[PDB]
DNA sequence: CCCCTTGGCGGTTAAAA
DNA sequence: TTTAACCGCCAAGGGG
């Protein structure tokens, strides 16, 4: 056997940057100085052990999302879809290994005439006018589109001001988000962040680092507190809106049954009113203490007392009788 | 504040009543 | 061309967009009530209360149009992008009994909900007259308020965690991969 | 005590490396052998080689499809896998290499392989570094883990014993083996992790279990720097209870090298003591064990601590003197067996570790 | 009682934006729509920092499965997944219905991950280059034993072998040997060895190069705190620090006389800082000649007063009250400091030494080839020499600047083991105290407010006006404005009390 | 040998976008 | 709109 020499393409290159052939590298050289037995006994020493209880077993963007990633461009026209944003939706295991052009090249070739077009359409509103025809102009002319991911039509997204859509389309609403002693002093009043649990702030000292606190200040009220106070571990700081044990559920299971809390609208198309009988009226979270459904009543809050204090007397005559 | 307690002390001696 | 959806049905519009983009959920199909038997539901509720026979053809030409509108048009603009690796499965699963694929009786008064958004988007771009659109947005909007008469029963609140006929399910790691990301 | 140890260690285990700059090298392990072996502790364990592991035997947990895939994804053969990459996470994070397969398999056949010495009694104490990859769960590669062996190891355990317990001491959360037993009644978790913005995610405090096995599941969050007269005082009071109150009878122990002074990826300062404190503490109930080892970044640290952890439990105290291993230049400027602690700041207040212990406890107050 | 519950909560919360929260949260539950557990939760973070109107509700009202925050649930249908191995047992523990999958749990957001000193990323190269050398090595030498065991059988672990001939014959020719051998094994064989040897010898450089280059960069790694340290004691060791210090101890104690404590146990630490502030004034070239001996006499003089130690032995080497302005406070605070860091230096010197003159070597290959020789040719890693002393006199040789602050950090860090990271800026916080000391001394006001706490100091026998006509006349020299301190003494336990009194006085 | 000379660094702020 | 010039403040060392 004569095989070709060598590999004179022997060191390209490595970790260290040289071929890892080379060595010391001299500028790494001046930058880097300042000027009971061996385990050889664990071939025979080994036994294999098999008894286990089972040892006998164009664009960066597709055409339908606006996102990038995986594309199935066509060449006809310049357009990129993903292979899940297409109708049918086609597997990239299966490629068609072909021609493919979109929905609108293959009507402009198979059907744009672009005098003739009308007869076409005519056709086949002639033999729909006779059956369903006010959907005639549609059903005909969907077969012409691109298939597109479903968006809100701009406008019912704007009846809630406190939504927003996100990056790429997403939803997004009102919350989406070694020693500093700073962190304890407001900066526009010169006072302290008096925690709500504990009522101090615990600065400790410079000389006894280990004696201060972590604080919040809670995103939403603005209230201070400590990380010990209310047991967590770390700042919230990537992820959504801190909240404090100070705010309203927003969201109950009762023993089941589920409520919720309506949603902001703009304050054109919010309809305020206000009760008469000032003691018992059954309302639902959605009040105000001082398309109509969305009806917030405006409590009165002396009235919210008595709707407590009765209730407890219900309760009482519930297990005392 | 006396609405509540002339109501209060009405409904507390009617539960006294009924709990005789 | 002005739409007046009621507040109750555009807060479960803004509710599904949520769910479906937001907690990664999707769908528990088939459903119960789908847009067949809804369609039908109104169709049957309606026209024994009415007794003129024009709007008595008119509405069935409508809901028979609406129906087929939706079935061509679900799998192009009806789907979010998480959405439709569950078609694609529904869509295979199909096709391997040699059978077509019928949207109207899988789907259900969420997808049709949706459905009725894009129809002044939809119009806008067709050659149609004016008296004929002002009659669909009349019927939409005579369905729309059927629809929230019965809005306690077809958009209930329950907890896919809690209950496995909730109207919403969650999907898995592989699933979300595959769809977001292939 | 004087337990009969027994020890599983394959010599190919240290031959299948990861990207050039990935933090994850099997190297250690090897490393981690010739300390063992110029320490002169061959003299007192049984040292064994377990069988590689079959597709039928991961298949117990996980799904026919990733194993499958597994057996035959190769860099090679990449571009042809466009699916089951994004599906099963086997993409950046999670690379692919050469031995992908064969270290798997490997790794769980030494974990399976010391449960079946548990359970038949040859030995009463089984340790396999190799072994302790508790990320991936049951479909998915997550965290440089492929195959979940701690679960064969449970699985294996379970064919015998009544009840076990998996304590977890890797700076990550164990969410791979708490999942695969979040419902059951008979594996009881406990997880000492860092809670944060941290890679793991999971591991809240209110995570005590769903369904029959509610209440059968502990973690313990941690900040920053905790050191070794903190995690002791945390680490004792808990088992002492589980083991008092729960009462397994057999136990693994995941021996990460992660919680480690001055680590690539943790964040804890924890000395070769204080980590050696946890095992002395669970081996001082004398149940059988399985101590593997999972994380652990910084070789010259994780190899100097699982020797030692592996001479404490032969009931030696190891010289602080290195008998000149081959891999001499890797250990330092004063070539000792310790890891030293920084002087990072401990932000881990008594008070916060007296509620996570209060919540703990009451927890459990209901687990006869 | 009952009839008041709710001015008693609006007092208590002190808040309308948040009492508007607590209505909104009863009317939630007088609408039957909140239970009764959740209710006394959310009164519990309401009210329940106190114990008796939170008993008080409870009792009042009677009140006498649980899923976690980080699984969701699948349904049936993703259930159904085929394991061709799962016993009946298998499915019996396991679990397929709950999954975490922490991007769930992340928010979809990201990790924060750790902080790391470049220090620790020269490590992480070198650990790097290190791995890769010895991996290709081992792979190579298990192949070469391979071939070894098949070539001695011919003369007459299934991808390993793979692996390394390819990256050897990287030119893509090794699939063909690779067959080639299947069906050629002494000359891959030697070719292995040759790379081999090659391998080694490079790794025998890079060994040197490696060592080197770490055993300049292992303890600055280790060091956390230290390096951040001289900065963070530049902004974090003012005036206006203390006085946030104290007024927010001060706040904390109104909502329930000593605010600060101190207490001296050691006596010598005192003479210590004397001699480093006399060496710093000898060496300093800002001051006028007299200007020296003045400061000098009035650190001594300060001293002996307040604590009265000794007025002649300084030159060899009934509880009193001050009142002080700020300059007082800050000079004060500044000598605190300095005495606090040096009896912690001081405290576990004992040990500190008995480890270092402990110091074993090993002699395998350490004393035989390579040492750690910097830190010795300069006399700093405390042979002997008790450790205290040698730190008080390389801080005398720092001060003087002889020494420049690298070897000092370095020598500090290799003999304290980063527990003496606080002395870093030991001539800094001297060359304050001494600036301190001199404001002290050049201001009228101050001059008189010293010379009223000599008096009363020296009285030692005062009458019942003691702190009243004292008080009055300090704050006569003082202004409207400033802050006033009572620091106080006591010669029986040598312990020091700081009251913050800013405007109590009026 | 001793001084530029380098090397970094922090609060202000004005200048390019 | 913010972010890098820009002047003060410090300390190591290359070389003329
Ligand atoms: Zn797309
Ligand atoms: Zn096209
Ligand atoms: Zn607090
Ligand atoms: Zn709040
Ligand atoms: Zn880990």
């Amino acid at each position: 056997l004569n095989e070709p020499s060598t590999i004179s393409e022997d060191s390209k290159v490595s970790v260290t940057g040289l071929p890892l052939n080379k060595g010391p590298s001299e500028k790494i050289k001046r930058e880097s100085l300042w000027n009971d037995l061996k385990t050889f006994l664990t071939e025979n020493m080994t036994e294999e052990s098999n008894i286990r209880s089972t040892i006998g077993w164009n664009e960066d963007f597709c055409s339908a999302c606006n996102q990038s990633g995986s594309f199935l461009c066509c060449d006809t026209c310049p357009k990129s879809f993903h292979f899940l944003c297409l109708d049918p939706p086609i597997d990239p295991n299966n490629l068609p290994k072909g021609d493919w052009h979109c929905n609108e090249c293959k009507f402009k070739i198979f059907i744009n005439n672009s005098m003739a077009t009308l007869k076409k359409i005519e056709s086949n509103f002639i033999k729909q006018n006779n059956n369903v025809k006010i959907f005639a102009k549609l059903l005909f002319n969907i077969d012409s589109h691109n298939p597109k991911q479903f968006q809100l039509p701009n406008y019912i997204k704007e009846t809630f001001p406190a939504v927003k859509t996100g990056s790429r389309g997403q939803y997004s609403d009102e919350n989406d988000k070694s020693y500093n002693p700073d962190t304890h002093i407001d900066s526009n009043s010169g006072k302290f962040l008096i925690c709500y649990k504990c009522n101090q702030t615990r600065l400790g000292s410079w000389s006894h680092p280990e004696n201060s606190r972590l604080i919040m200040t809670c995103d939403y009220c603005q209230t201070p507190w400590h990380l010990d106070c209310v047991p967590r571990a770390s700042f919230k700081n990537l992820g959504s809106k801190w909240k404090c044990p100070l705010h309203s559920p927003t969201k109950v299971y009762k023993k089941y049954k589920v409520w919720k809390k309506q949603r902001l609208i703009n304050k054109k198309n919010q309809l305020y009113y206000e009760p008469l009988q000032k003691i018992g009226y059954q309302n639902n979270g959605n009040i105000q203490i001082i398309n109509q459904d969305f009806k917030i009543t405006q409590i009165d809050e002396n009235s919210i007392k008595y709707d407590f204090f009765d209730k407890i007397y219900k309760s009482k005559m519930v297990q005392k009788r | 504040n006396s609405i509540k307690y002339d109501f209060f002390d009405k409904i507390y001696k009617s539960k006294m009543v009924q709990k005789r | 061309i002005s739409l007046q959806i009621p507040i109750k049905l555009k807060s479960v519009l803004v509710d599904d967009w949520e769910y479906v983009t937001k907690d990664k959920k999707i769908c528990r199909l088939p459903a119960d009530v789908t847009v067949e038997m809804v369609l039908n539901k109104y169709e049957h509720e309606v026209s024994q209360e009415l007794e003129s026979p024009g709007s008595q053809s008119q509405l069935s030409e409508y809901c028979a149009g609406l129906k087929l509108y939706f079935d061509k048009c679900l799998g192009n603009m009806l789907l979010y992008r998480l959405e439709r690796l569950q078609y694609d499965e529904l869509l295979k699963k199909s096709s391997k009994d040699q059978k077509p694929l019928v949207p109207i009786r899988i789907y259900g008064a969420i997808h049709l909900l949706r459905l009725i958004s894009v129809l002044p988007e939809l119009i806008s771009s067709t050659t149609m007259d004016l008296q004929s659109c002002q009659l669909l947005i009349k019927q939409t909007e005579d369905f729309l308020v059927w629809l929230l008469m019965h809005v306690d029963e077809y958009f209930n609140d329950k907890d896919p965690n809690r209950s496995d006929d909730a109207l919403y399910v969650n999907t898995s790691s592989q699933y979300e991969g595959v769809a977001l990301g292939m | 005590d004087k337990r009969r140890v027994a020890y599983f260690y394959d010599a190919d285990v240290g031959n299948y490396a990861y990207g050039a700059g990935h933090p994850m090298k099997p190297h250690r392990i090897r490393m981690a052998h010739s300390l063992i072996m110029n320490y002169g502790l061959y003299k007192k364990m049984e040292i064994y080689r377990a069988k590689p592991a079959t597709k039928q035997e991961m298949c117990q947990f996980h799904t026919d499809e990733y194993i499958d895939f597994l057996s035959r994804v190769t860099p090679d053969n990449l571009e042809m896998f466009k699916r089951e990459s994004v599906k099963f996470n086997v993409g950046d994070d999670c690379p692919v290499f050469d031995g992908l397969y064969e270290y798997c398999s490997i790794s769980g056949g030494g974990s399976m392989e010391g449960a079946a010495r548990l359970n038949r009694g040859k030995c009463d104490v089984a340790v396999n570094y190799a072994g302790g990859l508790h990320h991936a769960k049951k479909s998915e590669a997550s965290g440089f883990c492929y195959l979940n062996d701690i679960v064969l190891g449970i699985i294996e355990l379970l064919r015998y014993h009544p009840r076990v317990l998996y304590i977890d001491i890797d700076v990550h959360h164990g969410d791979g083996v708490e999942e695969a037993f979040y419902t059951t009644d008979r594996v009881m978790t406990c997880s000492f992790h860092k809670y944060g913005e941290f890679f793991p995610g999971t591991g809240e405090l209110r995570d005590i279990g769903v369904g029959a096995g509610k209440n059968y599941a502990v973690n313990v969050p941690l900040r920053d720097g905790i050191d070794d007269a903190t995690y002791r005082s945390v680490f004792e009071p808990v088992i002492k209870k589980i083991m008092e109150w729960y009462q397994p009878s057999a136990v693994v122990l995941q021996c990460g090298g992660d919680s480690l002074s001055g680590d690539r990826l943790g964040c804890f300062n924890l000395s070769m003591e204080g980590h050696a404190n946890c095992v002395n503490y669970v081996k001082s109930f004398g149940i059988p064990m399985m101590v593997v080892g999972g994380g652990g970044y910084t070789m010259r640290n994780v190899a100097r601590t699982w020797c030692f952890e592996t001479g404490l439990l032969n009931n030696v105290v190891l010289d602080k003197d290195l008998p000149y291993n081959e891999y001499y230049e890797y250990y330092g400027p004063d070539y000792k067996l310790s890891v030293r602690p920084s002087n990072m700041f401990n932000v881990n207040t008594p008070e916060y570790l007296d509620k996570v212990m209060t919540n703990i406890f009451a927890n459990l107050e209901n687990t006869k | 009682e009952e009839v008041t519950f709710f001015e008693k909560a609006k007092r208590y919360i002190g808040n309308k934006h948040l009492y508007t929260e607590f209505l909104k949260i009863l009317n939630l539950y007088s609408q039957d729509i909140l239970d009764l557990d959740d209710l006394v939760e959310k009164v519990d973070f309401y009210l329940g920092s106190n114990k008796e109107l939170f008993t008080w509700f409870k009792n009042f009202v009677g009140y006498q499965e649980a899923f976690g925050p980080s699984y969701k649930r699948l349904p049936k249908s993703d259930t159904f997944m085929p394991c061709s191995g799962r016993d009946d047992m298998c499915w019996e523990v396991l679990n397929d219905e709950w999954v975490g999958h922490p991007v769930w749990a992340s928010e979809d957001s990201g990790f924060i991950a750790h902080r790391k000193n470049q220090y620790e990323e020269t490590l992480f190269k070198i650990e790097e280059e290190r791995h890769e050398y010895d991996f290709y090595i081992e792979s190579n030498l298990r192949t070469i034993q391979c071939l070894e065991t098949i070539v001695n059988k011919i003369e007459n672990s299934m991808t390993i072998y793979k692996k390394v001939i390819r990256k050897v014959y990287d030119k893509e020719r090794g699939f063909e040997i690779i067959d080639a051998l299947h069906e050629t094994a002494p000359v891959v064989l030697k070719r292995l060895k040759q790379k081999d040897e090659e391998w080694r010898r490079a790794q025998r450089e890079w060994n040197k190069v490696w060592r080197e280059l770490e055993q300049k960069v292992f303890f600055k790694s280790l060091d956390h705190l230290g390096l951040t340290f001289k900065q963070a004691d530049k902004k974090l060791l003012t005036t206006k620090q203390l006085i946030s210090e104290i007024s927010s101890i001060k706040v904390d104690q109104t909502n329930k006389k000593s605010q600060l404590d101190f207490d001296f146990p050691d006596k010598n630490i005192f003479y210590d800082i004397l001699c480093l502030a006399d060496t710093f004034i000898t060496h300093t070239t800002a001051y006028s000649n007299p200007d020296k001996e003045r400061l000098k006499d009035l650190l001594k003089y300060f001293i002996s007063l307040f604590f009265s130690i000794s007025f002649e032995k300084i030159e060899e080497s009934s509880i009193f009250n001050l009142f002080a302005n700020t300059n007082i406070y800050i000079f004060f605070r500044h000598w605190t400091t300095i005495y606090e860091r040096l009896l912690e230096i001081k405290q576990m010197n004992e040990r500190v030494t008995k480890e270092i003159n402990t110091r074993s070597t090993v002699t395998f290959a350490k004393d035989l080839d390579l040492l750690s020789s910097q830190l010795s040719e300069m006399g700093l890693d405390f042979v002997g020499e008790d450790a205290y002393k040698q730190v008080l006199r390389l801080s005398r040789r720092l001060i003087n600047g002889d020494l420049e602050h690298q070897w000092f950090e370095e020598s500090l860090r290799q003999a304290y083991n980063n527990k003496a990271f606080k002395l870093y800026t030991i001539d800094k916080v001297t060359q304050s105290l001494v600036k301190h000391a001199h404001t002290l001394m050049t201001d009228a006001k101050t001059a008189e407010i010293m010379a009223l706490f000599v008096k009363d100091r020296n009285a030692s026998t005062t009458s019942a006006k003691d702190q009243i006509i004292y008080r009055l006349q300090v704050r006569s020299h003082m202004s409207n404005t400033e802050n006033m301190f009572r620091i106080e003494f006591d010669k029986r336990t040598l312990h020091v009390s700081i009251q913050y009194i800013a405007l109590d006085d009026l």
